[PDB]
């Protein structure tokens, strides 16, 4: 259904990108951990317009571990360090090209997951 | 093709000239020889030419000899690589 | 001393930006490159990258194609050699 394009320039990765919009899903690939305090999540859906999530001011990205930033209408529960929930947003979005990416707290885009529709 | 679905996915970084769907082994040693020994030299000329389709393939077929199913197999994949990675 | 464009640049994907948000490229150098057919940011990355990243072809490159000076091929090169280490 969808071709998946991933680059990884730092420790975090996005791992998974749901395709029905419930979540997305970064790991710590490094044996170091990662400080991602106001980092953000920037959903780029075909055209429409830009997502980003806010991660909190204070978050650590343990060596080796997984985040999962979980829509609010999946039906999931904000239960730190594993899974944040984006309160205000209830899907990540749906399309024909799903470009998800990690920036830093300063604008830097240290990774990206893309998806597009065969 | 397989090569096709290795090479979209992830950046290419220092990936031979042949990891590039389309460049069989007589095609990569031409462009080796030429001064295109890795992928990203390729990507470079298809970038200078402003990825346009017909002067891509066309170059590939005057500078090392594709035909017509390597140089549409080589435009594609870096075509639809730049469209994630650039 | 790295410019407000080089930070600007180096820090995510080009895409379709003009060749003026490169480092080192001012307005003059700008139309000169957007003369020759390097329009685009990701032309002249093109060139880089058909050179071999070679910071010595590169800038004699710059030189004779739009008249760049000194600083602003160091600085043209010194964006490319950044941003392809991250995103290639
Ligand atoms: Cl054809
Ligand atoms: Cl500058």
């Amino acid at each position: 259904s969808f071709s998946q394009h991933a680059r990884t320039s730092g420790r975090v990765a996005v791992e998974e990108v749901d395709e029905e919009g419930k979540f997305v899903r970064l790991r710590n690939k490094s044996n170091e951990d990662q400080s991602m305090g106001n980092w953000q999540i920037k959903r780029q859906n075909g055209d429409d317009p830009l997502l980003t999530y806010r991660f909190p001011p204070k978050f650590t990205l343990k060596a080796g571990q997984v985040v999962t930033i979980w829509a609010a209408g999946a039906g999931a529960t904000h239960s730190p360090p594993t899974d944040l929930v984006w309160k205000a947003q209830n899907t990540w979005g749906c399309g024909n090209s799903l470009r998800t990416a990690l920036i830093n707290s300063t604008g830097e885009e240290v990774a990206m997951r893309k998806l597009v529709r065969s | 093709s397989q090569k096709h679905r290795d090479f979209v996915t992830e950046p290419m970084g220092e990936k031979p000239v042949g990891s590039l769907a389309g460049i069989g082994e007589v095609l990569g040693k031409k462009l080796e020889e030429r001064g295109f020994d890795k992928a990203y030299v390729v990507l470079g000329q298809f970038l200078v030419l402003k990825k346009d389709e017909d002067l891509f393939r066309e170059w590939l077929k005057d500078t090392a000899g594709a035909n017509a199913k390597q140089s549409r197999d080589a435009f594609g994949a870096l075509r639809e690589w730049a469209d994630a990675f650039l």
